[PDB]
């Protein structure tokens, strides 16, 4: 009573409709920032003039 | 609850609830062991 387990399962079934199929999400965060950029886009230099 | 019931395994009698202030605190005396199994609505929340 009141007392309750918060973890529950899927169980996905391939029978199930389109609203229950398992979906993968990958959720990707940036920062633009001041602060010096490590990872940065394939670009190509150019002498300085 | 706490009533007399009816054959109604082939024939379900349906109360239709309108118009009221529902509370569902009360329904937790039914017996010292019951099922509350609740689909589509958290058992939570359910006053709110
Ligand atoms: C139902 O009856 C039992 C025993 O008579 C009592 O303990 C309980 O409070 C009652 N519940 C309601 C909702 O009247």
């Amino acid at each position: 009573f009141n007392c309750y387990f918060p973890l529950r399962s899927y169980s996905f079934r391939p029978t199930y409709g389109v609203g229950h199929q398992p979906y993968r999400v990958v959720v990707l965060s940036f920062e633009l920032l001041h602060a010096p950029a490590t990872v940065c886009g394939p670009k190509k230099s150019t002498n300085l003039v | 609850f706490n009533a007399t019931r009816f054959a109604s395994v082939y024939a379900w009698n349906r109360k239709r609830i309108s118009n009221c202030v529902a509370d569902y605190s009360v329904l937790y005396n039914l017996a010292p062991f019951f099922t509350f199994k609740c689909y589509g609505v958290s058992p939570t929340k359910l006053n709110d």
